[PDB]
RNA sequence: GGGGGGAACCUGGGGAACUGAAACAUCUCAGUACCCAGAGGAGAGGAAAGAGAAAUCGACUCCCUGAGUAGCGGCGAGCGA
RNA sequence: CUGUUGGGAAGCAGCGCCAGAGAGGGUGAAAGCCCCGUAGGCGAAAGGUGGGGGGAUAGGUGAGGGUACCCGAGUACCCCGUGGUUCGUGGAGCCAUGGGGGAAUCUGGGCGGACCACCGCCUAAGGCUAAGUACUCCGGGUGACCGAUAGCGCACCAGUAC
RNA sequence: GAGGGGUUGUGGCGUGCCUAUUGAAGCAUGAGCCGGCGACUCACGGUCGUGGGCGAGCUUAAGCCGUUGAGGCGGAGGCGUAGGGAAACCGAGUCCGAACAGGGCGCAGCGGCCGCAAAGUCCGCGGCCGUGGACCCGAAACCGGGC
RNA sequence: GGAUGACCCCAGGCGGUAGGGGAGCGUUCCCGAUGCCGAUGAAGGCCGACCCGCGAGGGCGGCUGGAGGUAAGGGAAGUGC
RNA sequence: GGGCCUGACUGCGAGGCCUGCAAGCCGAGCAGGGGCGAAAGCCGGGCCUAGUGAACCGGUGGUCCCGUGUGGAAGGGCCAU
């Protein structure tokens, strides 16, 4: 349904492959709600007015000071003592469906093959793991950098060249994932990752 | 922690399956000997509790 | 799925045994439908009066 | 389509109630909790689905029916599930236990019962037991019933 | 060879009460808090006089599930394989 | 690198360069290329570790037929009093045992929820055994963690002054 | 610098705030004043509502592999697909009954094969409930071990 | 009306405690951000008779301050005395 | 007042009164086997309205539903009280 570009020596080709035309943007939302919070560390913490360090000891009777009643100082309404609901450590990890990563993989590159923002590479011609390398190659196959591109390919060589670059973001295809999909304005794959990404959507 | 089923409604109740709540009419467990049979045999069997009731059951159930 | 078959063509001049074989799907008269199962054994019987019955599968 | 594009549909996130935060929320002073009773106290009233003020209890009146078993609990028997000739329309050539399992129409650890409702097909349907009215559809449709042991 | 120490962790020997049951005694809190002895980087357990219905499995420990099931219970509150 | 404003350039401007290094922290302000680093690499004479690699050693080894010699004792088993288990005396078995009585060596014994029969499971009254598991005084890494009334009781000569 | 700011002589009107209450300016509670700290949360389960995925199906847990802010694998299991009965049992029925009687509890998409929708189920979000100290502060007391 | 919250015309409603619902403002933090604003002056502070908003607020300007701040659109809470 | 009798039924129960729940109340009609009456019919105690007690736990008669590997048994369930 798709005409998607192919890069190579003989030809910009043009390969077809079916990805869905409606694109379904609160899924790819929800998609990325689930990537973003399922990597929180969840670190925050405090202390309650039993884990705070003062005693337990009524400060002074209940009645005939004059002054308010109170218990221990560890109690939230003092300075210094515990802290009421205070965050404590959390995951904030869920089981987002399958279906919905899955689908929600379809439709971030559908969304970039609708804008020839999607291109396709044979190969790397003379890209050994030197950025001066990657460079010249990006400029004849027509990246210069005016635009952020996620790079995936299974080539290692290919992405320690790239990865230093600060318009562009390397993956592995078993990698791919919506959120660097839509981070970036261009999508920019091996025909070895677009066989891979193939075998996740089916 | 998960909620616990009240052993107590689940040896007296049922819950149908349109939601409804049956149990047993109540009053003749004894002191039945100047109960007309009319009054027995209509005790023998099952009426659906009032809805209040029921819903209120329904939720001390929760894997029925 | 079932069989509706109709009988819509005469019998008529036709050879005894598929006479016999709307006896056996318990046809009798034109136009008259019966709704039978769709076994092999009913089925060999309405192909022989193919062209004298017809078959639409209600299932 | 880039990040700042990416928003939940209307409805799908809603904010939060929150309470005692003022007399403008609706919400202030008494947190929606009115005056001064055991409800309007942190830690609240006896469980709702239950207790009624002391009185004996609208389901402790009620009286118990039937077996409710004794230690050393449940006696092992052998377990029947049925599903029906409708469920068997997916299928082609034969059906058994293990089958219907796998299309999440029987349960593990169950035997397999027949029911008559639907219509048969020209199936050999091989289950641990079968209703009288499955029987007759089975046989009726060309069908081949198989029990087992 | 022992003695004594070590933040928690572990095993064993003893072992509450407030509280919950809208009172309370059985029950709960809980074999928890705490005291004591001992262990070691862990400790316990461990190679069937097992399980329990599979005509079956195959030491023990730990996670998931089975399951708030089976049951236990002033058949109450609740407890819970 | 140069110029420019400025107390100061890392700001702005011209022309460059590195990148398996564009994590980050500094430097008079806001620096990939100034400093410390980072990617990628290298390092132990001495002590510790060594669960992996190699090598030793201890220990590991048949078949029938017969004989009926041995197979863990105040034990099993029963009764009384308790505990453990989901089991609060319940139809109450199982595992443990303070009191009393008290066996047998496979044709011996224990179990399958009173009990009996049948059918099976198992071998008690000696001991040892890594790994997977728990914890965090210690070291490091990392935070949709705090930012001096917060975060540990203490950022500071604090378990101190008092 | 045809308007505005500050001030206030005279005239008009005029019973502080909060709490609690049938009713307070109230001669009922609290507050000297200012700054900062200070009270409806989180986990797991439930129940509605809602935004999406799939749909007679939906979904994975521990863990494994990958990443080093990359995701995937994993179907054990769970919910749903059939109910009625104390149960044996039967099943679109079933239970009471002698009944083939009566009754209880049960059983049955819009469009021109594809669309649309949908049982159900998964995840997100929100309201409320259960379990937890469960909105926060406050006893007099009870118990344990020490001094 | 016109096709949709584009705005307009007509008519009606709009006292309020417990309490239900709705729509918003602001605070801390994350994504956007290897960006952008910033010594020709960040945050914060002190003024304002100026503008926008029903309001909570948001701008603009002067002074102070001397190094940080952070949009559109979303996300999460130790979120307003 | 007298005669004959046991309906002071068994299995159900349309539709209602009352009513927060749970209770309480009235009930035609169909079936089983009956009583009285020549019959039409009447009869599911008593002119009516008080004469009563939810559940748990246990007793007794019946039923022969469950019976922890199997047959029994123990112990339950169900109907009656
Ligand atoms: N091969 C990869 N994992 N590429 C992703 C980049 C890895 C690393 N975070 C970087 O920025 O260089
Ligand atoms: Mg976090
Ligand atoms: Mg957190
Ligand atoms: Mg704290
Ligand atoms: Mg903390
Ligand atoms: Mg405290
Ligand atoms: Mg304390
Ligand atoms: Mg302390
Ligand atoms: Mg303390
Ligand atoms: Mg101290
Ligand atoms: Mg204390
Ligand atoms: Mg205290
Ligand atoms: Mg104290
Ligand atoms: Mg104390
Ligand atoms: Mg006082
Ligand atoms: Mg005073
Ligand atoms: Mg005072
Ligand atoms: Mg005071
Ligand atoms: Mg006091
Ligand atoms: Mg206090
Ligand atoms: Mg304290
Ligand atoms: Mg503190
Ligand atoms: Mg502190
Ligand atoms: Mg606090
Ligand atoms: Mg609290
Ligand atoms: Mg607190
Ligand atoms: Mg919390
Ligand atoms: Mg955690
Ligand atoms: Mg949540
Ligand atoms: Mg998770
Ligand atoms: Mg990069
Ligand atoms: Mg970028
Ligand atoms: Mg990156
Ligand atoms: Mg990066
Ligand atoms: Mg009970
Ligand atoms: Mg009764
Ligand atoms: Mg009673
Ligand atoms: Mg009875
Ligand atoms: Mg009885
Ligand atoms: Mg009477
Ligand atoms: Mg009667
Ligand atoms: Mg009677
Ligand atoms: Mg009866
Ligand atoms: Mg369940
Ligand atoms: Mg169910
Ligand atoms: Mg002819
Ligand atoms: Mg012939
Ligand atoms: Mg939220
Ligand atoms: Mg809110
Ligand atoms: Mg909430
Ligand atoms: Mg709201
Ligand atoms: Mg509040
Ligand atoms: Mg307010
Ligand atoms: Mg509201
Ligand atoms: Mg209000
Ligand atoms: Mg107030
Ligand atoms: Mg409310
Ligand atoms: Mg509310
Ligand atoms: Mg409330
Ligand atoms: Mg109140
Ligand atoms: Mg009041
Ligand atoms: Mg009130
Ligand atoms: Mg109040
Ligand atoms: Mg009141
Ligand atoms: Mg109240
Ligand atoms: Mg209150
Ligand atoms: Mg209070
Ligand atoms: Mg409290
Ligand atoms: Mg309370
Ligand atoms: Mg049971
Ligand atoms: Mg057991
Ligand atoms: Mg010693
Ligand atoms: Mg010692
Ligand atoms: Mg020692
Ligand atoms: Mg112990
Ligand atoms: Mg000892
Ligand atoms: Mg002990
Ligand atoms: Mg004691
Ligand atoms: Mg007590
Ligand atoms: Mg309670
Ligand atoms: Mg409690
Ligand atoms: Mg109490
Ligand atoms: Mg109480
Ligand atoms: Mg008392
Ligand atoms: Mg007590
Ligand atoms: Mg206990
Ligand atoms: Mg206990
Ligand atoms: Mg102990
Ligand atoms: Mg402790
Ligand atoms: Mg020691
Ligand atoms: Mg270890
Ligand atoms: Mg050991
Ligand atoms: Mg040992
Ligand atoms: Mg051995
Ligand atoms: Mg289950
Ligand atoms: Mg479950
Ligand atoms: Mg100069
Ligand atoms: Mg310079
Ligand atoms: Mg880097
Ligand atoms: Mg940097
Ligand atoms: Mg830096
Ligand atoms: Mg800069
Ligand atoms: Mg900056
Ligand atoms: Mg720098
Ligand atoms: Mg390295
Ligand atoms: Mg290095
Ligand atoms: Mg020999
Ligand atoms: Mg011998
Ligand atoms: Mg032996
Ligand atoms: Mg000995
Ligand atoms: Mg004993
Ligand atoms: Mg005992
Ligand atoms: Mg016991
Ligand atoms: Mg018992
Ligand atoms: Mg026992
Ligand atoms: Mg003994
Ligand atoms: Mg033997
Ligand atoms: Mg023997
Ligand atoms: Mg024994
Ligand atoms: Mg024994
Ligand atoms: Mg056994
Ligand atoms: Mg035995
Ligand atoms: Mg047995
Ligand atoms: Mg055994
Ligand atoms: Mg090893
Ligand atoms: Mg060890
Ligand atoms: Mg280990
Ligand atoms: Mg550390
Ligand atoms: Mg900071
Ligand atoms: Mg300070
Ligand atoms: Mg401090
Ligand atoms: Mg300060
Ligand atoms: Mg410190
Ligand atoms: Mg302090
Ligand atoms: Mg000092
Ligand atoms: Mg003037
Ligand atoms: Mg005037
Ligand atoms: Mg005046
Ligand atoms: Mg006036
Ligand atoms: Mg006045
Ligand atoms: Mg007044
Ligand atoms: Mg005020
Ligand atoms: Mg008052
Ligand atoms: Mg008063
Ligand atoms: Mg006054
Ligand atoms: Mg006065
Ligand atoms: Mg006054
Ligand atoms: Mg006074
Ligand atoms: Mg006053
Ligand atoms: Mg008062
Ligand atoms: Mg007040
Ligand atoms: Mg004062
Ligand atoms: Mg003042
Ligand atoms: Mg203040
Ligand atoms: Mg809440
Ligand atoms: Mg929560
Ligand atoms: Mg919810
Ligand atoms: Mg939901
Ligand atoms: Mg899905
Ligand atoms: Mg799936
Ligand atoms: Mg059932
Ligand atoms: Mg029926
Ligand atoms: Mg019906
Ligand atoms: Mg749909
Ligand atoms: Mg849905
Ligand atoms: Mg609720
Ligand atoms: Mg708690
Ligand atoms: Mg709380
Ligand atoms: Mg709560
Ligand atoms: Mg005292
Ligand atoms: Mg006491
Ligand atoms: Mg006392
Ligand atoms: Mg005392
Ligand atoms: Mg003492
Ligand atoms: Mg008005
Ligand atoms: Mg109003
Ligand atoms: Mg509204
Ligand atoms: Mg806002
Ligand atoms: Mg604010
Ligand atoms: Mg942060
Ligand atoms: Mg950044
Ligand atoms: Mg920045
Ligand atoms: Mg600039
Ligand atoms: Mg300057
Ligand atoms: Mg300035
Ligand atoms: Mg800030
Ligand atoms: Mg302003
Ligand atoms: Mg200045
Ligand atoms: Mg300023
Ligand atoms: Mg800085
Ligand atoms: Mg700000
Ligand atoms: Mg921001
Ligand atoms: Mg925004
Ligand atoms: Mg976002
Ligand atoms: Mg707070
Ligand atoms: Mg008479
Ligand atoms: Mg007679
Ligand atoms: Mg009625
Ligand atoms: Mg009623
Ligand atoms: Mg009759
Ligand atoms: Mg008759
Ligand atoms: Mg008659
Ligand atoms: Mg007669
Ligand atoms: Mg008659
Ligand atoms: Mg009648
Ligand atoms: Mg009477
Ligand atoms: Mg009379
Ligand atoms: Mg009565
Ligand atoms: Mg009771
Ligand atoms: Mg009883
Ligand atoms: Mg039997
Ligand atoms: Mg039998
Ligand atoms: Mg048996
Ligand atoms: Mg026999
Ligand atoms: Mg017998
Ligand atoms: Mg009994
Ligand atoms: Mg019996
Ligand atoms: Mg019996
Ligand atoms: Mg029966
Ligand atoms: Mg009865």
């Amino acid at each position: 349904v798709y005409q998607i570009p192919v890069l190579s020596p003989s030809g910009r080709r043009e390969l077809a492959a079916d990805l869905p035309a409606e694109i379904n943007p609160h899924l790819l939302w929800e998609v990325v709600r689930w990537q973003l919070a399922k990597r929180r560390r969840g670190t925050a913490s405090t202390k309650t007015r039993g884990e705070v360090a003062y005693s337990g000891r009524k400060i002074w009777p209940q009645k005939h000071t004059g002054r308010a009643r109170h218990g221990d100082i560890g109690a939230p309404i003092f300075v210094g003592g515990g802290v009421v609901f205070g965050p404590k450590p959390r995951d904030y990890s869920y089981t987002l469906p399958k279906k919905v990563r899955k689908k929600g993989l379809a439709m971030a590159v559908a969304d970039r093959a609708r804008e020839g923002k999607l291109l396709l590479v044979e190969a790397f011609a003379g890209v050994n793991g030197k950025t001066k390398e990657f460079l010249a190659w990006a400029k004849e196959a027509g990246l210069d950098g005016s635009e952020s591109v996620l790079l995936v390919t299974g080539n290692e060589l290919v992405r320690r060249a790239a990865r230093n670059l600060p318009w562009v973001v390397t993956l592995a295809p078993e990698g791919l994932n919506v959120y660097d999909i839509v981070r970036t304005e261009r999508l920019v794959m091996d025909l070895d990752a677009w066989e891979v990404f193939q075998n996740r959507i089916g | 922690p998960k909620m616990k089923t009240h052993k107590g409604a689940k040896k007296r109740v049922k819950i149908t399956a349109s939601g409804k709540v049956v149990a047993m009419k109540t009053g003749k467990r004894h002191l039945n000997w100047q109960k007309s049979g009319k009054e027995i045999r209509q005790k023998g069997r099952k009426f659906v509790l009032a809805k209040p009731e029921a819903e209120r059951i329904k939720l001390l159930l929760p894997y029925e | 799925p079932r069989l509706k078959v109709k009988l819509v063509k005469s019998p008529i001049g036709y050879p005894k045994d598929q006479k016999a074989a709307l006896k056996a799907l318990g046809l009798r008269r034109l136009q008259q439908e019966r709704v039978l199962e769709d076994t092999p054994a009913i089925r060999g019987n309405v192909e022989k009066v193919a062209h004298l019955v017809r078959v639409e599968v209600v299932e | 389509m880039k990040l700042s594009d990416l928003r939940p549909n209307p409805g799908a996130n809603k904010r939060r109630k929150r309470v005692g935060r003022g007399p403008g929320s609706g919400h202030g002073k008494t947190a929606t909790r009115g005056h001064k009773g055991q409800k309007s106290r942190s830690g609240g009233l006896k469980d709702p689905r239950r207790f009624e003020g002391g009185r004996s209890t609208t389901l402790m009146r009620l009286p118990k029916r039937g077996m409710q078993g004794q230690v050393p609990g449940e006696i092992k028997r052998p377990r029947y599930q049925g599903v029906n000739l409708k469920d068997l329309a997916r299928f082609e050539g034969e059906v058994t236990p293990e089958l219907l399992v796998r299309a999440g129409l029987l349960k593990k650890g169950y035997r397999l019962k027949i029911l008559g409702e639907g219509e048969a097909k020209p199936l050999k349907v091989v289950a641990h037991a079968f209703s009288k009215s499955a029987l007759e559809k089975l046989k009726a449709a060309g069908g081949e019933p198989v029990l087992l042991e």
